[PDB]
RNA sequence: AGCAGAGUGGCGCAGCGGAAGCGUGCUGGGCCCAUAACCCAGAGGUCGAUGGAUCGAAACCAUCCUCUGCUACCA
RNA sequence: AACGAGACUCUGGCAUGCUAACUAGUUACGCGACCCCCGAGCGGUCGGCGUCCCCCAACUUCUUAGAGGGACAAGUGGCGUUCAGCCACCCGAGAUUGAGCAAUAACAGGUCUGUGAUGCCCUUAGAUGUCGGGGCUGCACGCGCGCUACACUGACUGGCUCAGCGUGUGCCUACCCUACGCCGGCAGGCGCGGGUAACCCGUUGAACCCCAUUCGUGAUGGGGAUCGGGGAUUGCAAUUAUUCCCCAUGAACGAGGAAUUCCCAGUAAGUGCGGGUCAUAAGCUUGCGUUGAUUAAGUCCCUGCCCUUUGUACACACCGCCCG
RNA sequence: ACACCAUGG
């Protein structure tokens, strides 16, 4: 039924219209399953459609709700950047601002040279896990001279 | 693994072949219909429920993990 | 090289043969003329009275 | 597809198989000088002397040349052996294997351009063309490769039956990258030691007369490996024609330095 | 200078166009109370360099370079 | 004649026989009440559902726990020098539950870091007898016990329906198990009660399993490592994230080389629940239930053990001795 | 009708 164009190019990422919407839009970063289901419910569109069955007047509404969530009554405890450390905002950072925020957070930490930044610099484990018997990336060392 | 490129929904050729197989198959299950054509297997369930609605196939068993139909309780 | 199959009935259990005690010496008659008897080594849990199938009945078992 | 006129292997033939894996009773193997049917080499049937570990004399993923001991064409069983494999048989088996792979790989442009939707195209092409390409000199000792050996050196056979489209200019190109060049070795042994000053322009009356009764300018080899042993080779032809033109060369070139002064080796 | 042979894993080598392995060495496991022997896996490749043919090469052709044996031994 | 084995103690299986129970129940109807006709009928009388309420009702079947009983190779047939005993079968709750305890002789086994057990040596005020801070967790690598997975005999989302062994307010020591109302998406907060316990949490609404949805062979909605941002609680103090919750990032892994461990029936394995440590907290261990197989009824091959005969140049005992 | 099986702070 209705073999129409399926491959979508949503902002800076490729979606396949061969999948269901609630699991197709998770291909974008910052959008998981629990977030995408809510973004699709608030937009009043159906949830049994393949992602190719959406004409150009649904996708636009879906993304404008996906990017301005607090406008459409998506709560605060549910967003992936809350009390933004340097601006006090609440937001979902979605596609490319995610990598920029992550690198900005790592660089902020390394700047004041806190301990987390020093573990991020030396490529070690940042939480409090033992590193004596895990990680194990290098090569075997020979004991016979 | 491998690459099974199945169809997410029918086209007219597969759509007529799906109605031209009804008298042929003694056992009808979603997996058999998936293997005959190139169907995403979750579309085969909808196709068989549609065929059942039109009286074209007869349900012999339905369970959570298995469904079975047969051709018009004949032959 | 061409021989038919022979069904044989077990009439006595002798002992357990093989390195691990893994097979059994058994005496059988031939289901056609009871006046015949041979000794075979059987692999499974054989009782007395069972019927074995012989793919090669011109052989006989020595041991092991 | 199938590499051989015979669909299935026959008893007492050396098939060049690919060991695909090993079970508790035997190495199951992919036969590939035939279709890709499964076969088994039995672990008892694998050596005559004691084996220290099996992961040496078999390794999964190596092609090797093993004989057939039983085939059941009824339900598709092949049993194979490595006890029953001769080094002299080892000489000829991968010869046959590579000569069959050559005809399988020449039958690719066909599948490259023809109805490659199915692979029955290549099966049909095989049973049509390659079935008859070897039944003419098989017992004399030639496979399906002799037809194509002749196709560019003497094209009369491919046109002696059906000739198809866009297959000629592929085979008459590529087999003459590999099989055609002549085994040239016939460096003539011209040994002389003269005591005259015109001894260089006295043989020059024959220096151009390597091959006689031909054109003056036809290309020959100008050689010098030692002042006492001059050397000659002429128009290449084929190496028995090469020996026919060369047979008197050592003598017809010498018959000019003997006449002036001094007696040489004949 | 010439002939012949060779150039592929640290080292010896196999590899008759559908294309990277063997034997040894190296490192770590196994087996044993322990060491050697023996078993396993891992690491390490401009297939001498440069062009060309071929649908395609380490392999065929051409030029050059580098080793080894043997004569030439050459103002 | 003595010890060890056996006997012995706890435990699991059976008693419609005994003893006797609102801190356990059943049945009956006294009942009374709710509800539906769901049956004859009217809807009432008769019935059907009730962890709804009562009995100074009758009783002990289910629950509890005491006393006795009961199994002995006793009966029957074979094999046994007709002895000791073995196999099969009837009857039966059962014809071979599981643990505790355990000898002479010994080991240069472990423990001086359990001890107001302890000899000798050392130190003893610039202490090797107390407070603050850091470590025991650091990471090229080698190894051991384990948890979660590699998905369709599955994951997800709903619905349905069943346990047993336990623990519970602390003396110095200050903290226990929780019902039910409200507030919050969640972790959690506030307010009022019960329990020193067959009395309250609790009829312990456990998980796997069962019944329906969505997915569809694609490292995918399998897997959940690593990492960013935010919110709670314990505490004197959480950074080297104590633990918990929420949105996001989404690695290896497609059944595992040479080797090697454990296991015979309510057992292996799957599955959850308690106790121990515990201001905070289990991928550990120690117990409990729940679903519940395949394979054996053997042998001495491999690794060892026991008894006899035999050989020895060993006795620090073959991991010995010993020749050039 | 018998493959290999060396040595010991
Ligand atoms: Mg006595
Ligand atoms: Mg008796
Ligand atoms: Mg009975
Ligand atoms: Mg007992
Ligand atoms: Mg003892
Ligand atoms: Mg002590
Ligand atoms: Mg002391
Ligand atoms: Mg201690
Ligand atoms: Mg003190
Ligand atoms: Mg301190
Ligand atoms: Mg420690
Ligand atoms: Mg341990
Ligand atoms: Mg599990
Ligand atoms: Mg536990
Ligand atoms: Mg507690
Ligand atoms: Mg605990
Ligand atoms: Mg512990
Ligand atoms: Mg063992
Ligand atoms: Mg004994
Ligand atoms: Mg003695
Ligand atoms: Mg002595
Ligand atoms: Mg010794
Ligand atoms: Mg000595
Ligand atoms: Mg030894
Ligand atoms: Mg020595
Ligand atoms: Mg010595
Ligand atoms: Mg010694």
């Amino acid at each position: 039924p209705e073999k129409f164009q399926h491959i979508l190019r949503v902002l800076n990422t490729n979606i396949d219209g061969r999948r269901k919407i609630a699991f197709a839009i998770t291909a974008i970063k910052g959008v998981g399953r629990r977030y995408a289901h809510v973004v699709l419910r608030k937009a009043d569109i159906d949830l049994t459609k393949r992602a190719g069955e959406l004409t150009e007047d649904e996708v636009e509404r879906v993304i404008t709700i996906m990017q301005n969530p607090r406008q459409y009554k998506i709560p605060d405890w549910f967003l992936n950047r809350q009390k933004d450390v340097k601006d006090g905002k609440y937001s979902q950072v979605l596609a490319n601002g995610l990598d920029n925020k992550l690198r900005e957070d790592l660089e902020r930490l390394k700047k004041i040279r806190a301990h987390r930044g020093l573990r991020h610099f030396w490529g070690l484990r940042v939480r409090g896990q033992h590193t004596k018997t895990t990680g194990r990336r290098g090569r075997t060392v020979g004991v016979s001279k | 693994r491998d690459k099974l490129n199945n169809l997410v929904l029918f086209d007219k050729a597969t759509y007529d072949k799906l109605c031209k197989e009804v008298p042929n198959y003694k056992l009808i299950t979603p997996a058999v219909v998936s293997e005959r054509l190139k169907i995403r297997g979750s579309l085969a369930r909808a196709a068989l429920q549609e065929l059942l609605s039109k009286g074209l196939i007869k349900l012999v068993s339905k369970h959570r993990a298995q469904v079975i139909y047969t051709r018009n309780t004949k032959g | 090289r061409v021989q038919p199959i022979k069904l044989a009935r077990v009439t006595k259990v002798l002992g357990r043969t093989g390195s691990q005690g893994q097979c059994t010496q058994v005496r059988v008659e031939f289901m056609d003329d009871t006046s015949r008897s041979i000794i075979r080594n059987v692999k499974g849990p054989v009782r007395e009275g069972d019927v074995l199938t012989l793919l090669e009945s011109e052989r006989e078992a020595r041991r092991l | 597809c199938r590499f051989y006129q015979h669909k299935f292997p026959e008893v007492e033939d050396v098939v060049m198989v690919n060991v695909r894996s090993i079970a508790e009773m035997g190495a199951y193997v992919s036969l590939l000088e035939y279709n890709n049917i499964e076969g088994m080499i039995l672990l008892s049937e694998l050596s005559r002397r004691r084996i220290r570990s099996i992961n040496k004399l078999i390794r999964i993923g190596r092609n090797e040349c093993v004989v057939v001991i039983r085939v059941d064409k009824e339900k598709g069983y092949i049993d194979l052996s490595k006890r029953r494999v001769s080094p002299e048989e080892a000489i000829k088996c991968e010869d046959k294997f590579t000569k069959s792979k050559t005809v399988y790989s020449i039958l690719r442009h066909v599948a490259e351009v023809l109805e490659y939707t199915k692979d029955e195209q290549l099966e049909s092409l095989f049973q049509r063309t390659a079935w008859v390409f070897d039944d003419k000199y098989k017992r004399p000792g030639y496979g399906a490769y002799d037809a194509f050996k002749h196709a560019v050196s003497d094209p009369s056979i491919l046109d002696s039956l059906d000739l198809n489209e866009d297959e000629r200019e592929v085979l008459i190109n590529n087999i003459n990258r590999r099989l055609t060049p002549q085994a040239v070795k016939i460096r003539a042994d011209i040994e002389v030691a003269c005591y005259g000053y015109e001894g260089i322009d006295a043989v020059k009356e024959a220096l151009r007369a390597g091959l006689n009764c031909s054109t003056e300018t036809m290309p020959i080899k100008i050689n010098l490996i030692a002042p006492p042993r001059y050397v000659m080779t002429t128009t290449t032809l084929e190496r028995t024609e090469g020996l026919s033109v060369l047979n008197q060369a050592m003598a017809v070139i010498k018959e000019k330095i003997e006449e002036k002064r001094g007696v040489f080796n004949v």
